[PDB]
């Protein structure tokens, strides 16, 4: 008995198994930050379930096997080719920022839906909010045009004014010459082509716009690198605050039943991500749009349901 | 809002309209009539957004308006002759009051223009219930009185309304506005069958039914509302793009397909009463109909239009919900012309 | 026609008792073949929306299809035929009691009419 | 103007596959070789061997059934009765006239 | 007739349970062996008909255009096995299921003892064309192409219905035997006039006359080939055998209402033939000679004596295999050239001797040569046209010079000359082409000898 | 060599507030992508 | 998802489809029985 107004009819009331240690809770910190240690030593403590950052590959790992598919089926854009030519021509950079909005949209919705279904909270890296810094950072670098910015703005509208935003923000403060220094040391052979301007207008995004957005109707925990290290105190930060402001206390029964029947059925929260708007960075052409869904047909689990599929094992086809 | 609420107010619509159709008492019809406005409103802003309080109030307005003409023919009916049972009208002011107190809570021209928008404002499950659920009691009602109803009036507003919903459905974009006019043409084609025989009339209604509800559910199983939306769903869904294709070929009458039974009898009707150059008129017209529906098949199937990067993520998904009576509602509305006769169990 | 008001009738009877006086129709009907059959591509449409094997999905579905399809177009094709021979008994019983309205025509032969002749030229 | 002036992500154009190039003795029907030898084979056989040739003799020898020798029998036959008893050959009228009844006039 | 739909739909359980890479195959072999048990039929006799059941039956009119019919799927399935290899299964499936649906509306049409049912039939046959048309073709232009061929032919035939059903509720009964032996005169009147024209227009728009032509040139020369074979061939002749059978309950009115479509087919003939001397394109010059022989048919139709029908029906066979021939010889040219215009491909004899020859003896058959029964048609044709007067022997005489001329500019174009130089991927003409082509032309040569089976019921 | 198929120009035209776009109707906008206008 | 055949589904609608057959052919064979009774056939 999968949920529904059914279940909701005779026994499932999603406000009795909130229990004031839900907290949703975002950690959220600059390119190359301690903000992942962080995240997963708060989950940890509190006894939260803790969603690693999602990347470009996030969406195959709840689908079928968890094993990622090809880059041509998934995502089409990689961060490395971003890196290595941030003015690429073929316009990878909005791919790459809208395909990872979208993963991290989706995995917010997949953290929402198991809150309300089990009662017990969460822990992520940057939402769905505090996502735009990114595209700021770029638009101000030249790398994607003001329509790239429009149609992400619009997209990111749609998309946000249906979920609740989080109980508690968690920033990790580190300074553009540290970072450097750490990315530096980090080894990985294209992220020491990222620029200083591009990091700073990541900070400086942070810092101007999403920090008092945040602060208005949540509450924030800005801490710099040496005190997020102690984990302890954060914790104590994390209960001494409580939450009075945000629309979660004006929640009741039916206005959670109508979000856990959003946060699933994935292809509402996935809806408005493919409004038909076409710009040539993420417009796909029909031949290649052709090919491409007919060679994801071809993959093992993914030509009929996920029951029905004779290669992959299924049995009993022929009665389910 | 809330499931049981919701059940509730359903159950209230439904009782309201059959109490209109099981009802001997012109007091009670219009007591029928009352509680159908009065749940249905609810239904229209199930989703609350100001588009769908603006269709909820347009829709109020006009239903209320209809309710009152429809009270004051009553009113009169029963001045002229002391008579409550729903008969003959005997009077001619009466009848023609009535009429148009019908004709505007069916929406037949030229009271139409509250259709499109109040269907462009709610959603489509509001817009699925008011489309097809809500033509059964003034239908029936003028069923009832068809031996009354003046031919000169009738015919005219179903000539209008045919030719209204051909015009106006070339021009729109949206699905809604468009099966909005589709439903006025449909209402126009059926409602002029009605001083000759009521069981053709209740024949088109039926076919008419099945279709709206076959394509309504195929537009919410792939969730678009404009064209260009509509266009989006060849690349995850093919299979609905196709079946829809098919049901709107049925729907601008192309034979053999289902949508062609009805015309074609009512032509046949029309014909046994020497009544020649209006079935004409109306197949001519209804080929406009045909014109946009087949402009629709062109952008969704037919031709494969751009797709987005994003709908990538959407192939690794499937539809959670599935809606039951789909398939059953596709082959009633398609194949179903073999079986014709069937018409004889005035159904 | 409407029979709607026709004297005798019961309000909600799908098949009056009279009605068992006509032969019943057989198993093996074509239109109950096509009830079957349109049962069937019920099925398939079925087991393609929901991205199944159309032909092999769900046996049990298919066959619950079909059943049901069958059943409802024997009982729609009996109440049909009963439909069709009260038409036809009314149609008889008015033309023998109003002789005057239908009267009998003088048989003629085609020896003693005169048809013009229209030569194609 | 940074735009890349390209409208859209497309596959380039593909090039026409030369059926020859990788298959000799090619029969134009399918890549596959041994499908589309016996594909050309069923082809020949069907079409000339069966169709074009055993219903070209089967509708040559069709039984006369548009009756061309019964009815050059009868006009034998009728010719020589006719001659043989000086009767004027074909008659004028199709239809004795004793039986046909023609409304009198009396204008 | 039974014999013959129900395989006709078995091809389609068939064709969905094969193997991916043998439809082809099945789907030929199997239509050849369903064109030899429709050869049956052919056997008519003098009298009335193969009056089969109380649904269908068969003239001597129906015998040979069924046999057409038939005959055409399997010649329809090898020419579009060109270009569809690189198309998926279940699109390959779905064409293969468009051709079968469409023969199977064509078979139940050509019957249909009563009217309704053969213009329920005639107006099915408009969904698969159209579904083919719009979605297997090439150029942008296919959707608008779409669009008229729907419209102009729906247009025409909505009145139809409400004639016909008109009829039914007068005369009674709508069997097609009833209605030839309880015919009566048609009075001169304005209502009388107004059913003559309903009931005609509908089969006009199809056939089509000059004037409503506009939609068959773009309708051949954007769809895919198979739709150009099956409308050249077999979808034209709907609308004659339409007209011929329903022209038996409008007389005597005909007798003065044929005027403007005699003059407006008399003088279309002479002028889509001028038009085919000036064309830039292949495809629509054979549609254009297509228009012209069509409006001769319709003339012979118009002039009701049983010369003009036999030549009709004739001229009706002929002229379907000989499109059917121009059409397959213009699709393998454009698919090596990839061009689709006449001028721009010269001097292929020299590289492509044996689809020269081919070349060669369609031109001839189009040019109306002895003894073949194109020309016995067009004789036929002639002879009644000049009994109802003697001065349509000018127009007749003006067509078939402008009729030769056009043939033999098309042959002299694409194949004598010098060759083109910029142009080398003319590789040799695979044995399927051969065969296509052997398997047009060789029937033509056939029926040559047996011309009595193809003259229709007034024989 | 290619079968041709709608382009980002060939799709633009159906995505109009309404078809065949006159003077007076220039300026209507296409309603929002969900039916949620801004609270103003 | 990790769904095994329901045996509960799979057996109602089995039951339903012979218990629906079993009833069509109880009905037709009262049908003609009565019908031969009323017309005097047999
Ligand atoms: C000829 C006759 C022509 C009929 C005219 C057409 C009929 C269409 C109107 C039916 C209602 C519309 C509907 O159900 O949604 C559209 C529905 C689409 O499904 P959906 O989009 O997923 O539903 C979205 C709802 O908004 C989601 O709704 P929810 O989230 O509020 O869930 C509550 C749900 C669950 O209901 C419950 O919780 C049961 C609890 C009972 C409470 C008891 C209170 C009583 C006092 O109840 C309902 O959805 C309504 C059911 C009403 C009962 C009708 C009997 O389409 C159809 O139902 C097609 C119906 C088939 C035709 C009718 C029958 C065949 C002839
Ligand atoms: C007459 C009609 C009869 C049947 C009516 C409907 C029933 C089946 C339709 C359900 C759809 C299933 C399907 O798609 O086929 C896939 C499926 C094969 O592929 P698959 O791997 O299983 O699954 C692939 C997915 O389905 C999907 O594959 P995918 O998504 O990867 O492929 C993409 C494709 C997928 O899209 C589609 O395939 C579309 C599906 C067809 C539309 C259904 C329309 C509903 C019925 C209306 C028919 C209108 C007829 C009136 C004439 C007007 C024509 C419009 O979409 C496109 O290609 C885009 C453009 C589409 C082209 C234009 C669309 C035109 C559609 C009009 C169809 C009209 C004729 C239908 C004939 C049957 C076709 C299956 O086909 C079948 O296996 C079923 C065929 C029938 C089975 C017969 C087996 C029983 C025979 C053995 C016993 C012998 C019997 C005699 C007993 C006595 C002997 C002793
Ligand atoms: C004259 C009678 C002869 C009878 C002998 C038997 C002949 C049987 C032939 C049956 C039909 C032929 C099949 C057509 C395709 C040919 C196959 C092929 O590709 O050839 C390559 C093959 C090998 O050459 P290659 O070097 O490998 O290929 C290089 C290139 O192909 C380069 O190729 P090319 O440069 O070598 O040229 C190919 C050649 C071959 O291609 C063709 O054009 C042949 C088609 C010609 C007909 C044109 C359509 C007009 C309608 C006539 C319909 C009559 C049919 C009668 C029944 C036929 C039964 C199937 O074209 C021509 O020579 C020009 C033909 C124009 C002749 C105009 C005169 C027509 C009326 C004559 C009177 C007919 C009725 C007589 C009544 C009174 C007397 C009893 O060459 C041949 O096989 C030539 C065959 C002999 C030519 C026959 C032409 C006239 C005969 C027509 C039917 C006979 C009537 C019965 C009378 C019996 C006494
Ligand atoms: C696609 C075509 C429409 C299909 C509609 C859905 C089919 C499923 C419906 C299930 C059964 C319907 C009714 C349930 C049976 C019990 C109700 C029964 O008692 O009603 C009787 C009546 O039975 C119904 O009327 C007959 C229903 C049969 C509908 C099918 C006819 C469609 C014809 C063309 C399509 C052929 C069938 C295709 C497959 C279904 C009483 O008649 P009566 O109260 O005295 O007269 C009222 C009408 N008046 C006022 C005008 C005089
Ligand atoms: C390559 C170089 C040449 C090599 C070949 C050399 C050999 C030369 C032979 C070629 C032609 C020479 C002429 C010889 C003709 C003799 C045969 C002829 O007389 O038979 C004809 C018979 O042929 C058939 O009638 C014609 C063929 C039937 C046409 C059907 C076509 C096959 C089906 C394919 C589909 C059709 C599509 C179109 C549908 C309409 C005429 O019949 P008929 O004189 O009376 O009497 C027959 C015997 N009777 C007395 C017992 C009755
Ligand atoms: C030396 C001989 C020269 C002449 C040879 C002529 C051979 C002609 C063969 C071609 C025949 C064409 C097909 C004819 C089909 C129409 C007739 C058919 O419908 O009749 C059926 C009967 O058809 C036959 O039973 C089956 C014939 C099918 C096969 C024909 C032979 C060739 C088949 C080749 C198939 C592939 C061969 C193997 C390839 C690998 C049903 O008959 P029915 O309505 O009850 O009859 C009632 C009257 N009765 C009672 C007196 C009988
Ligand atoms: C454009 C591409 C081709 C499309 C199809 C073209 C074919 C359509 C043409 C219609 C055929 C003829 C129509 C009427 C024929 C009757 C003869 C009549 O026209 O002649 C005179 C009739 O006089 C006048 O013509 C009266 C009619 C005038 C009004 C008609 C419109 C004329 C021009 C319109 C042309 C538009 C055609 C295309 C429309 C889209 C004789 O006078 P009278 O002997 O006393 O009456 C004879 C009839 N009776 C005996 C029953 C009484
Ligand atoms: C490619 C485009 C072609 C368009 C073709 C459209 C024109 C077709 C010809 C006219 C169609 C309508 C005719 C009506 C159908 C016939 C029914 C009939 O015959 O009944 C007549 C009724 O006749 C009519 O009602 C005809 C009225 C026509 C109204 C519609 C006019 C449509 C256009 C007229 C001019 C077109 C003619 C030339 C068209 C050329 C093609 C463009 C008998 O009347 P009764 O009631 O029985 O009277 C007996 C007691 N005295
Ligand atoms: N919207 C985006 N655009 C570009 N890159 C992104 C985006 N979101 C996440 N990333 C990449 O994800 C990587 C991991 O982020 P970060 O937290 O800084 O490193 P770590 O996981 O080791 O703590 C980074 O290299 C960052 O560039």
């Amino acid at each position: 008995l999968q949920y529904g107004p059914l279940a909701f009819v005779l026994g499932e009331r999603t406000t009795r198994k909130l229990t004031e240690t839900s907290k949703v809770i975002t950690v959220d910190g600059n390119i190359c930050s301690g903000k992942g240690r962080l995240a997963r030593e708060i989950a940890e403590k509190l006894g939260l379930r803790h969603f690693p950052e999602a990347g470009i590959h996030y969406a195959d790992s709840t689908t079928g096997d968890g094993k990622p598919l090809d880059v041509q089926l998934s995502g089409n854009c990689s961060l490395e080719k971003f890196y290595d030519d941030p003015k690429s021509n073929d316009g990878n950079s909005y791919r790459l920022q809208s395909w990872l909005y979208a993963s991290r949209l989706l995995q917010y919705a997949d953290a929402l839906e198991h809150l309300l279904s089990t009662g017990q909270g969460v822990v992520l890296e940057r939402s769905i909010y505090s996502d735009f810094v990114f595209l700021e950072a770029m638009y101000r670098q030249g790398f994607i045009r003001k329509q790239c910015v429009e149609h992400y703005n619009e997209v990111k509208k749609v998309t946000a004014c249906e979920y609740l935003p989080p109980h508690v923000v968690v920033y990790v403060d580190v300074p553009v010459p540290e970072i450097q220094s750490r990315i530096q040391k980090k080894g990985n052979p294209h992220e020491m082509k990222i620029t200083a301007a591009y990091l700073q207008d990541i900070e400086n995004a942070y810092k101007k716009t999403f920090l008092p957005e945040m602060s208005e109707k949540c509450e924030v925990l800005q801490y710099s690198a040496r005190e997020a290290e102690d984990a302890e105190k954060v914790v104590e930060d994390i209960e001494y605050l409580k939450c009075d402001k945000g629309p979660w206390p004006d929640q009741d029964d039916r206005t959670f039943h109508r979000l856990r029947m959003l946060v699933q059925n994935k292809l509402e929260v996935l809806n408005y991500t493919t409004i038909p708007v076409y710009l040539p960075e993420i417009t796909i052409g029909a031949h290649q749009s052709d090919r491409v869904f007919q060679k994801f047909t071809e993959l093992p689990g993914r030509k009929y349901s996920p029951g029905y599929n004779e290669d992959v094992g299924d049995k009993w086809i022929w009665l389910k | 809002m809330n499931p049981i609420i919701y059940t509730t107010l359903i159950m209230t619509v439904m009782s309201g309209t059959m109490l209109v159709m099981i009802s001997s008492h012109w007091l009670l019809i219009w007591i029928g009539f009352e509680m159908n406005l009065l749940a249905m409103i609810p239904v229209l802003m199930k989703n609350f957004n100001p588009r769908a309080t603006e269709a909820a109030t347009k829709y109020f307005l006009t239903q209320a308006t209809a309710s009152m003409m429809l009270m004051m023919a009553i009113i009169i009916n029963l001045l002229y002759s002391g008579q409550w049972t729903i008969t003959k009208m005997f009077n001619p002011v009466a009848m023609t009051m009535m009429t148009m107190a019908l004709a505007m809570k069916l929406g037949l021209s030229p009271f139409h223009f509250w259709v499109p928008e109040v269907t462009q404002g709610i959603s489509l499950q509001a817009g699925l219930l008011l489309l097809t659920w809500q033509k059964l009691a003034p239908l029936s009602v003028l069923c009832q009185i068809s031996q009354s109803i003046n031919p000169n009036l009738m015919l005219t507003m179903a000539m209008l309304s045919i030719l209204i919903g051909g015009w106006g459905g070339l021009n729109q974009t949206q699905l809604r506005k468009i099966m909005a006019y589709s439903s006025i043409a449909h209402m126009g084609w059926m409602t002029a069958v009605l001083p000759y025989n009521t069981t053709m009339t209740i024949l088109n209604l039926l076919i008419y039914i099945t279709m709206t509800l076959a394509m309504f559910m195929l537009l919410i199983h792939s969730s678009a509302t404009t064209t260009l939306s509509l266009s989006h769903t060849w690349n995850k869904m093919p299979v609905i793009t196709s079946l829809m294709m098919v049901t709107l070929l049925s729907m601008g009458g192309l034979p053999p397909l289902s949508g062609f039974m009805p015309k074609w009898m009512i032509i046949q009707e029309m014909t046994k009463n020497e009544s020649i150059i209006m079935p004409t008129l109306m197949a001519m017209t209804a080929l406009l109909n045909l014109y946009f529906y087949m402009r629709l098949a062109y952008s969704s199937s037919l031709t494969m239009f751009p797709s987005t990067n994003n709908m990538k993520m959407k192939w690794q998904f499937e539809h959670t919900k599935q809606m039951k009576l789909l398939p059953t509602m596709i082959v009633l509305s398609t194949l179903v012309l073999p079986m014709t006769p069937a018409l004889s169990s005035l159904n | 026609t409407m029979m709607s008001g026709r004297p005798g009738r019961v309000p909600l009877q799908f098949l009056p008792n009279e009605a068992r006086s006509l032969p019943p129709p057989k198993l093996t009907d074509p239109r109950l073949v096509y009830m079957g059959f349109l049962g069937y591509c019920s099925g398939l449409i079925d087991n393609a929306i929901r991205r199944r094997p159309v032909v092999s999905a769900g046996l049990h579905r298919q066959l619950l299809y079909v059943t049901s399809f069958v059943f409802f177009g024997y009982y729609l094709l009996k109440r049909q035929d009963y439909m069709y021979a009260l038409r036809d008994h009314d149609m008889f019983a008015y033309v023998k009691s109003h002789p005057e309205d239908f009267p009998e025509k003088d048989k003629k032969t085609y020896g003693e009419i005169l048809e013009e002749f229209h030569p194609v030229r | 103007p940074p735009e890349p002036t390209i409208r859209l992500q497309e596959d380039p154009d593909p090039e026409d596959e030369n059926l020859y190039e990788k298959n000799p003795d090619s029969h134009g029907y399918d890549k596959d070789p041994i499908v589309d030898l016996w594909n050309m084979r069923v082809v020949f056989f069907f079409g000339f061997s069966i169709v074009l040739v055993l219903g070209s003799t089967f509708v040559a020898y069709l039984p006369d059934y548009r009756m061309q020798e019964w009815a050059r029998r009868e006009a034998e036959r009728l010719v020589k009765y006719r001659e043989a008893n000086g009767l004027p050959l074909m008659e004028s009228n199709c239809f004795d006239p004793n039986k046909i009844q023609l409304p009198e006039d009396e204008d | 007739m039974l014999k013959i739909i129900i395989p006709t739909t078995m091809l389609l359980p068939m064709t969905w349970m094969s193997k991916h890479n043998m439809i082809w195959i099945n789907a030929t072999v199997h239509s050849l062996l369903i064109s030899l048990i429709s050869l049956s039929l052919l056997n008519q006799l003098g009298e009335n008909s193969l009056n089969f059941s109380l649904t269908f039956f068969s003239d001597s009119l129906s015998a040979p255009l069924l046999v057409l019919t038939t005959w055409l799927l399997p010649l329809m399935l090898m020419a579009s096995q060109s270009h569809l290899s690189k198309e998926t299964t279940t699109r390959k499936k779905l064409y293969i299921t468009m051709l079968i649906l469409l023969q199977l509306f064509l078979i139940m049409t050509f019957t249909a003892t009563e009217l309704i049912l053969f213009y329920i039939l005639f107006e099915a046959t408009l969904v698969p064309t159209l579904i083919i048309i719009t979605r297997w073709g090439n150029q942008t232009e296919r959707l608008n192409a779409g669009l008229y061929f729907l419209f102009y032919t729906l247009a025409g035939s909505l009145p139809l219905l409400v004639a016909l059903v008109y009829i039914q509720n007068t005369t009674g009964s709508l069997n097609f035997l009833i209605i030839h032996y309880w015919s009566h005169p048609l009075s001169n009147s304005w209502s009388n006039i107004f059913m003559w024209l309903a009931c005609i227009m509908a089969f006009m728009v199809k056939m089509p006359l000059y004037g409503l032509h506009l939609w068959l040139p773009k309708a051949h020369v954007e769809a895919p080939i198979a739709g150009s074979m099956v409308l050249a061939a077999v979808l034209l002749k709907l609308g004659g055998y339409g007209m011929m059978r329903i022209t038996t309950i409008l007389n005597p009115l005909t007798n003065y209402m044929a005027y403007p479509f005699l003059m407006l087919s008399m003088w279309g003939m002479i002028m889509t033939s001028s038009i085919c001397l000036r064309q830039t394109d292949l495809k629509s010059l054979i549609a254009y000679s297509s228009v012209s022989h069509m409006a001769l048919v319709i003339v012979a139709i118009m002039i009701q004596t049983p010369w003009s029908f036999m030549g009709a029906t004739a001229l009706m066979i002929a002229h379907g295999l000989t499109s059917s021939m121009l059409f397959c010889l213009a699709n393998t040219n454009y698919e090596r050239v990839h061009s689709r215009t006449m001028i721009l491909a010269r001097g292929l004899q020299t590289l492509l001797p044996l689809m020269a020859t081919w070349w060669l003896v369609a031109s001839l058959t189009n040019l109306a040569l002895p003894p073949s029964i194109n020309l016995i048609g067009e004789l036929f044709i002639i002879t009644a046209s000049f009994s109802w007067s003697n001065i349509t022997i000018i127009l007749m005489g003006m067509n078939m010079m402008i009729t030769a001329l056009y043939s033999l500019y098309m042959l002299i174009t694409t194949q004598r000359g010098k060759y083109t130089h910029h142009i080398n991927n003319i590789k040799p003409s695979f044995t399927r082409e051969n065969a296509l082509m052997a398997l047009h032309i060789l029937p033509l040569l056939l029926l040559t000898l047996n011309p009595k089976m193809i003259l229709g019921p007034l024989y | 060599a290619r079968q041709w198929q709608p382009d980002v120009e060939w799709a633009e035209q159906f995505g109009g507030a309404v078809m065949y776009p006159t003077k007076e109707t220039a300026h209507w906008k296409p309603p929002p992508w969900n039916d949620v206008d801004p609270p103003k | 998802p990790h769904g095994s055949p329901d045996w509960l589904k799979v057996g109602l609608t089995l039951g339903t489809s012979v218990f629906l057959w079993i009833y069509l052919i109880k009905q037709h064979k009262e049908d003609v029985l009565e019908y031969k009774r009323r017309n005097g056939l047999e």
